[PDB]
Parts: structure tokens; sequence; C-alpha cells
């Protein structure tokens, strides 16, 4: 259709978004979610017969 | 799984610590028994040979 300006400025939205991404929202995410899982596989690893 | 480890643990030591020196101890009144028995029929055998 019309080649318009709206492509470069999505692509900064795009970029911008994926970026702020990958510094604040996914590492304290997965960091909070994979440490629980971590105190529950440690509660399989803890399991009086020994 | 942690507290009942701690409490056999406990229970299962503290009794087999009390009654092995328990029954070393009865060993040795079984020893005081025989040493004395022993000193008693020495003496007893002395006398009857003498009087012999």
């Amino acid at each position: 259709m019309n080649l318009n300006a709206t492509i470069l400025g999505q692509a900064i939205a795009f970029v911008l978004f994926v970026l702020f991404c990958m510094k604040y929202v996914w590492p304290p995410l997965m960091a909070a979610i994979e440490k629980r899982q971590k105190e529950i596989a440690d509660g399989l690893a803890s399991a009086a017969h020994k | 799984d942690l507290d009942l480890a701690k409490a056999s643990a406990t229970d299962q030591l503290k009794k087999a610590k009390a009654e092995a020196q328990v029954i070393i101890e009865q060993a040795n009144k079984r020893r005081s028994q025989i040493l004395d028995e022993a000193k008693a029929e020495a003496e007893q055998e002395r006398t009857k040979i003498v009087a012999q």
C-alpha cells in the first residue's frame, strides 16, 4: 500500500519494547519463577529412611 | 522426615548406648561371682586337703 514513515516508527517501538523486556522484565520474572521451582526440586531432594 | 530422623537417631543411639553398658556391668557381676566362687572353693580345697 502507501509506503509511509509509520513503518520506521513501529520499528522504534518494537526494538525498544524488546530491549525493555530483556533488561527489566524477563530476568526477574524467570528468576522468581525458577527460584520457586528450585525450592520444590530441593523439596524432592530433601525427602527419615536414609 | 527431618524431624523423625532426629527423633529416631537419638532414640536408637541412646537406647543402645544404655543397654550395652548395662550388659557390660552385668558381665562384671558374673565376673565377681566367678572370682569369689573360685576363691571360696580354692580355700575349701586347701582346708579339705590338710584335714585329709
